[PDB]
């Protein structure tokens, strides 16, 4: 049976959404940030931002919006997790002491439901009447905001349009109204009904018109005066209120799609509209005179102000400062110097807030033989690409901005550099060949090549092996590969009786008519006296997934086959053995002469490399369906993995077994939900070198580093029966039950943890107070076993985080 | 016709002598002559109209671990002899896992079974599809577009913006689109109207699940490959599975001798609506799964060229066989007239024909 | 009527007999359509518990299975058998289109002698059918004109394969030709058992029939005192010289020689059949 314990080294970085009003006093202007499972509290101060209190929450945070019931001398905030876990919170500090209260609190998933293809929509009628969550499709549920309404009783109103696209409560509407932009094989229309909440029926709404933009995907209430709503696709922004309907198609917003908008003024004139590119708009909206009618709009404009970092979201503050929520790069505060003449409006990024995600791949190395690990990673995307440097001594980080998407990494300690795969983006040019959008880490290298091998507007991306210096971080070189070449791994390591250690690099040659690939190579090279030598070279039919050096020779996947090459004296790559599996190779990770091999569909499999046979013998298979990220063998019996919705699951060798179908079968012996999406897993420590054994690191999408760990028997049922006195003792923010939270979750099903260990709620322990301390460790057993104390428990504990 | 629920266990009974692996969608002709096989199946029509049909692994031993629930949707009964001669036509509905067989005194087996889940998985983008992109996943349905399209074009733009979160994760959109149901689907359909040139979307399902078991049935594949595509549980699977069948398995040997070729993929053409394999029945309730190909190697003629029975009307058949062990393996049809087109073409029974890889040294993979 | 798929071609259930087409001494063949594909075959019904003890059952089913797994063109194939009705079914290949004994007949009703070329044209293929058995170490022990088969397009097929060597003749006889092959060998007047040895002497006795179109022995055939004498001194009239090359009619006399030993072997028998059907074509 494996145990093991997972506790966060880094906490998620990445922002999925941002809010502004007055949480914590109707007198001070907050900013509400969503980091997956965190929500970050701060005060709009002239000195930027004022830190006030960061809490834990179990739930991934899908919905969060503020709203004020009438009566309540502040704003409360509404958040909906992923697993469908609805609760309003309230700010409250007495003296020193700041704690979030639970007011309302509930599960609103529903007991048969359509999850729809847009995601989970969560929008809150103005005078805070009602909560409308559009979760399924063709249901729109309501919940009233009633003063006894704590535990969230919600009812559905049969909608007819099943492939809504985007939902908001229109303002200047005495009854409430909800307005939609909804799909139909006719095409995209706009429709509004009134929400009756006594008679429970989509009454006609004030208007509905039709034929609208082909990519009308965004939907944004306008406030009074003006009224209405703001309709926004990929090349023109429409305003709709009935008798108006405005439509500006400017040529400044068709090279991108308008992904992500925050309002401005209260009153609705100005609002920020961001694109896939980062780049930053400002939509007016025009007042005209007043006889007596306030609601009538002049007309729309558009203003590019400038480039800011891939905003998932935006949000302004004061003094034309604007934070800006991304998801792939740095987060950021940029002021608008809109205070000029109008004309010339252009922004300045006054302060970038550090977000490792999303981590694509990561490295341990130890550059100054210190003991102490420290991990590089590949972050960002696009022009948000970076090498992130995190040590421990609290984790110092230092960046290394590529503009442009890092894909692998590796280390090569004889020639003090780091290998990584990057790729760019060039439009193909009026001239028919290629031109880069913006200067990048392959681009402005001190050397660069192309490969010699040879064997209109549209995008292309364009693959390069990046040699950057382990100190200064500059692009020594940066090889290109061939046209339709995608690289796919990469590997550093000294082959058969070579003493040099090379850089090789698999790949697949990608063309639109090919649907699977059907040719690709291995590239060896070799870094000396600053320069890269192509050494050698073997074509392949098919794909090279991923490479690892195994005893000293070169293991490779090949589409469907696992095949070893052994590295001979005239520098050839020659084949010894191959392994044809009914599984995609597309993981590949080793230990000694054991080998994993697994799929993006869970379907998994362990082999052995037998010096005797000289070929290799199928231990076993495990073929449960189901999406996965990746894999890592823990020890010769246990090994990891990552499956579909922010899973942890561990796989062990039934090794006591008598029969053959027995031991060629891997027991699922671990599940957890994580709440993260696990891109990599890497074996070291950020500490120098106790009740655990082996230190797997992981990187995911949201930017968070954990640490998984493996433990005794005795170990893990002692911190499992700790758990569950901490779970029902710590007050959980929104009322949401730890074992819930960390139950294994899938659309399919919700089954309990088990074989894991939440080390963040085990090293809570010592945050708690000592009353509270001693009625935790009440009537718990320690090992003679005796009662356990609070002071020989918070050794325990303490031992528990010295490891990372 | 209303479908049991999933892990529900069902006690149905098996009809006997049904020596064959039935699959969801697929119709079986029946003929029964046994009056307690007739009452069983008129005592059905009383109730839910279905019965088992087990996948019997092993052919001489009753291996059987795996089936699929019948319901009968069409009854005839005949009195044209002293026999009472009952006719049916039932459709696959689910597949099971066996639990128990249990011989009733009046030979007529019952199966306690537990009812297979199809294994519905979410789109891999589910997982990473960013808040801001959420709003524009859904792709535009319009005429302009979606029909009449270039194609290559069309799956241009389906793959960068479905899979455009795949920066964020450590592989590429290719990759993602070899695991996506609707393009392992258009791949299908790009192979299979090859073979059935007068075929449109509107008879192929739009559901993965439906589509890969209809494309199981339509491939002509033997038991072993058959017993396997049932057992793969998830839709992606079974179509990467499928359309590794297809680009793979191109020669189609004697199963017999396993060495020698009778016909490839290229010679795959349709002359019936149902497709190129169309389940035709003999004078004496035999069903033959018959391959419509235009040319074939290794058989001899035997016998005589026969017009009585004929499933192609206006062509004579004549019996075929290997030419290497003298096992049947189908009929070869002439065409009576001059102006008919094809001039002379072969049905070759699934049960005699092996899917191989051409002659050279691969697994089939999910 | 019966039908049971599972069985296959190893039960009468899934055969209907269309006519009885022959029966031999000790079996009954009638031309039966499969039920289940149309192939045309021939049902050799052999009454095995009427006469053969439970050794010379288990022998004659024992050699079945192996012959099952024949594979020959120029060989009648046997597609399957069964024990039903106390009673031995053996599916064959159909082969009603002719055989050598009726050409020989018909060639004789027509007084004229089947031309070399086409005596070599028919004897090179069931050299072939007879090499390829020898190769698996099989023994057809009864080789005649009657069991050589010819199909409409030429095609040579031996095939039924001797039952006699079960061999009893439980009367108080002087001499017994029951159970006894059509051309009988020396070393089977002693009454002993079969070799690969008897079927050259017959396959050798039926090139001499093929060219003057009747049995080395034929007009003795009434008197078996005489008959069992001149197969010992292997006293038959020689084939002429004015019709038949050299190179046929010594082959027949090294075939018909009374020392087993002293025949050649099929390898030889085909090798000269090859080189002489090459030049006659
Ligand atoms: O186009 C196709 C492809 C081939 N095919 C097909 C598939 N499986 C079969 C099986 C048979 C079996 N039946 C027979 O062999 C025979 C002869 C015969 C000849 C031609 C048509 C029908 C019949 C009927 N009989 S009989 O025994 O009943 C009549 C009879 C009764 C007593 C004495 C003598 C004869 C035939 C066709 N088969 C089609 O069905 N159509
Ligand atoms: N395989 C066969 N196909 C067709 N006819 C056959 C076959 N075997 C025997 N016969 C016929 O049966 C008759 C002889 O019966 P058979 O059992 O072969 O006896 P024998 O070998 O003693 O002559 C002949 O008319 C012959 O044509
Ligand atoms: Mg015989
Ligand atoms: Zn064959």
């Amino acid at each position: 049976m494996s145990y093991n314990y997972v506790v966060t080294a880094q906490k998620p970085t990445a922002v999925n959404g941002c809010v502004t009003g007055h949480f914590t006093s109707a007198e001070d202007l907050n900013l509400l940030i969503a980091k997956n499972t965190r929500l970050e509290i701060y005060v709009v101060t002239a000195e930027g931002l004022r830190p006030v209190k960061e809490v834990g929450m179990y739930g991934k945070i899908a919905v969060m919006e503020l709203f004020r019931p009438k009566g309540e001398s502040k704003d409360l905030l509404f958040i909906l997790t992923a697993k469908y876990n609805a609760c309003i919170l309230e700010y409250k500090q007495s003296g020193e002491s700041i704690d979030i209260i639970t007011r309302a609190h509930g599960n609103v998933q529903d007991r048969i439901g359509r999850p729809s293809e847009t995601g989970i929509i969560g929008i809150i009628d103005p005078e805070c009447r009602m909560i409308g969550l559009r979760l399924y499709d063709g249901l729109f549920k309501v919940i009233p905001l009633d003063r006894d309404n704590k535990e969230l009783k919600a009812f559905n109103i049969r909608l007819e349009e099943l492939h809504v696209i985007d939902v908001k409560f229109l303002y200047g509407c005495q009854a409430p109204t909800i307005c939609f932009v909804y799909q139909d094989p006719q095409g995209r229309h706009v429709k509004t009904y009134e929400v009756s909440l006594r008679e429970k029926e989509f009454n006609k709404g004030p208007w509905k018109q039709e034929n609208v933009e082909a990519e009308a995907s965004m939907v944004i209430a306008v406030p009074e005066p003006f009224g209405g709503a703001i309709i926004i696709g990929q090349e023109s922004i429409t305003y709709h209120n009935g008798d108006k309907y405005l439509a500006i198609a400017p040529p400044i917003i068709k090279q991108s799609t308008i992904v992500c908008h925050n309002r401005v003024d209260p009153n609705g004139s100005r609002y920020l509209l961001g694109d896939m590119e980062g780049r930053l708009f400002m939509l007016l909206l025009e007042k005209e005179e007043q006889m007596d009618g306030t609601v009538t709009l002049k007309d729309l404009r558009v203003e590019l102000l400038g480039e800011t970092s891939i905003a998932e979201c935006l949000t302004y503050l004061d003094n034309g400062v604007v934070f800006v929520g991304s998801r792939l790069g740095d987060s950021q505060l940029v002021k608008l110097n809109v205070d000029s003449n109008e004309q010339g409006s252009y922004v300045v990024a006054m302060e970038t807030f550090t977000n490792l995600g999303p981590i694509v791949d990561m490295c341990v190395v130890d550059l100054e033989r210190q003991g102490q690990g420290q991990l590089v990673t590949c972050s960002g995307a696009f022009k948000e690409g970076s090498l992130r440097i995190i040590r421990n001594g609290k984790l110092h980080i230092r960046t290394v901005p590529l503009y442009e998407s890092p894909r692998k990494i590796c280390y090569q300690e004889v020639s003090q550099c780091f290998g990584v795969l990057s790729s760019r983006i060039e439009v193909q040019d009026t001239s028919g060949g290629t031109t880069a959008l913006r200067p990048s880490a392959s681009t402005q290298a001190l050397s660069s090549s192309v490969s010699s091998s040879k064997l209109f507007g549209e995008e292309v991306e364009v693959h390069n092996l990046l040699i950057i210096d382990q100190h200064t971080f500059e692009v020594l070189h940066a090889h290109q590969f061939l046209q339709n070449e995608y690289a796919l791994s990469l590997v550093s390591c000294k082959l058969g009786k070579d003493p040099n250690t090379y850089f090789i690099v698999g790949t697949a040659m990608v063309y639109p008519e090919e649907a699977e690939p059907k040719q690709g190579r291995i590239v060896v090279f070799q870094y000396s006296d600053g320069k890269l030598q192509t050494v050698a070279e073997k074509e392949v039919k098919g794909a090279v997934y991923s490479m690892v050096e195994f005893n000293g020779k070169l293991l490779a996947s090949i589409n469907s086959t696992v095949r070893l090459y052994e590295w001979t004296t005239e520098k050839e790559l020659r084949t010894e053995c191959n392994h044809y599996n009914n599984i995609m190779a597309l993981y590949l990770k080793t230990k000694g002469d054991f080998i994993l091999v697994g799929d993006l569909m869970r379907s998994v499999l362990l082999l052995a490399y037998k010096p005797m046979e000289g070929n290799f013998e199928e231990i076993a298979r495990d073929f449960n369906p189901n999406w996965m990220s990746a894999v890592e063998i823990l020890d010769d019996d246990n090994f990891l993995g990552a499956e579909n919705a922010f899973n942890l699951f561990v796989c062990q060798k039934d090794s006591a077994a008598t029969t053959d179908e027995e031991r060629q079968h891997l027991q699922e012996v671990g599940l957890f939900h994580l709440g993260e999406f696990v891109n990599v897993f890497c074996h070291g420590s950020l500490v120098m070198q106790t009740p655990t054994q082996g230190s797997v690191l992981f990187g995911t999408v949201n930017g968070m580093i954990g640490l998984v760990t493996s433990l005794s028997e005795s170990w893990y049922n002692l911190l499992l029966d700790m758990q569950n006195r901490l779970n029902k003792v710590i007050k959980s923010v929104g009322k949401i039950e730890h074992s819930f939270w960390r139950s294994f979750h899938t659309e399919r099903k919700t089954e309990p943890a088990t074989g894991f260990i939440d080390g963040d709620l085990i090293e809570s322990f010592l945050d708690i107070s000592r009353p509270k301390m001693q009625e935790v460790v009440a009537n718990l057993q320690y090992d003679m076993k005796r009662e356990a104390t609070a002071d020989d428990l918070i050794k325990v504990v303490e031992e528990l985080t010295r490891i990372h | 016709r209303t479908l049991h629920d999933d892990d529900s266990c069902q006690v149905i009974p098996v009809l006997p002598q049904v020596m064959m692996i039935l699959i969801p969608g697929q119709t079986l002709p029946l003929q029964l002559f046994h009056p307690q096989e007739v009452s069983m199946v008129r005592n059905l029509i009383q109730k839910d109209r279905t019965f088992a049909v087990l996948a019997y692994s092993n052919v001489q031993e009753r291996e059987a671990q795996f089936g699929t629930t019948a319901e009968i949707y069409a009854y005839r009964e005949e009195q044209d002899f002293g026999i009472e001669i009952v006719k049916v036509k039932a459709i696959g509905r689910q597949r099971f896992k066996v639990l128990e067989l249990r011989t009733q005194s009046d030979g007529i087996q019952q199966a306690k079974v537990q009812i297979l889940p199809e294994c519905v998985l979410p789109s891999t983008m589910s997982a990473v599809q960013l808040e801001s992109l959420n709003k524009c996943q859904i792709f535009p349905s319009k005429p302009v577009s979606r029909e009449d399209q270039c194609s290559y074009k069309w799956w241009q733009k389906y793959q960068k913006r479905k899979f455009h979160c795949a920066n964020l994760t450590s592989w590429p959109r290719w990759l993602y689109s070899l695991y996506d149901a609707e393009t392992l689907m258009d791949r299908i359909k790009k192979q299979l109207r090859e073979w059935d040139e007068n075929l449109k979307d509107d008879s192929l399902p739009s559901n993965p699940i439906d589509f890969s078991y209809r494309v199981a049935a339509c491939l002509p594949i033997d038991d072993v490959l058959r017993i396997q595509l049932l057992k793969i549980g998830s839709a992606i699977q079974r179509l990467r599975c499928e359309l590794d069948i297809m680009n793979k398995c191109t020669s189609l040997c004697c199963k017999q001798c396993q060495e020698t070729e009778i016909t490839t993929k290229n010679e795959i053409f349709s002359l019936s609506l149902c497709g190129p394999m169309a389940a035709y029945v003999n004078p004496h309730g035999y069903v033959h799964e018959t391959l419509t190909v235009y040319k074939a190697c290794n058989l001899n003629l035997i016998g005589r060229p026969s017009t009585e029975h004929s499933w192609f009307p206006g062509y004579a058949w004549t019996v075929a066989q290997c030419k290497i062990c003298a096992s049947h393996i189908g009929w070869k049809f002439t065409a009576t007239k001059k102006d008919m087109s094809p001039q002379k073409f072969w049905g070759l029974t699934r049960s005699a024909l092996l899917p191989t890889i051409p002659d050279t040294e691969v697994i089939l993979c999910l | 009527k019966a039908l049971r798929p599972d069985m296959g071609y190893n039960t009468l259930a899934n055969f209907r007999i269309e006519k009885k087409i022959g029966r031999g001494q000790f079996s009954e063949v009638y031309r039966a359509a499969c039920l289940l594909d149309g192939v045309p075959v021939a049902l050799k019904k052999v009454q095995i518990f009427d006469l053969m003890d439970a050794k010379a059952r288990a022998d004659c089913i024992k050699e079945i299975d192996l012959l099952k797994q024949l594979n020959h063109p120029n060989v009648i194939k046997y597609y399957a058998s069964f024990i039903e009705d106390n009673e031995l079914n053996i599916v064959l290949e159909l082969a009603d289109a002719g055989d050598l004994s009726r050409m020989i007949k018909h060639f004789k009703k027509q007084k004229r002698l089947i031309p070399e070329r086409t005596v070599w044209k028919y004897f090179v293929q069931l050299c072939s059918a007879l090499e390829h058995m020898h190769s698996r170490r099989v023994m057809h022990r009864d080789i005649k004109p009657a069991n050589v088969f010819i199909t409409a397009t030429g095609v040579v097929k031996l095939g039924d394969l001797g039952l006699g060597r079960f061999f009893s003749s439980k009367t108080t006889a002087a001499h017994s030709l029951v159970g006894t092959p059509y051309y009988m060998s020396p070393e089977r007047i002693h009454e002993n058992g079969y070799n690969f040895k008897s079927d050259i002497w017959s396959l050798g006795c039926l090139l001499y029939e093929m060219a003057a179109l009747q049995s080395p022995f034929y007009g003795d055939k009434m008197n078996l005192y005489s008959l069992c004498k001149k197969i010992e001194q292997c006293d038959y009239p020689p084939l002429p010289s004015d019709h038949y090359s050299e190179e046929l009619r010594q082959l027949v006399n090294m075939c018909i020689n009374p020392d087993p030993e002293k025949r050649p072997d099929v390898t030889y028998v085909y090798d000269v059949a090859k080189r002489m059907h090459a030049c006659t074509a």
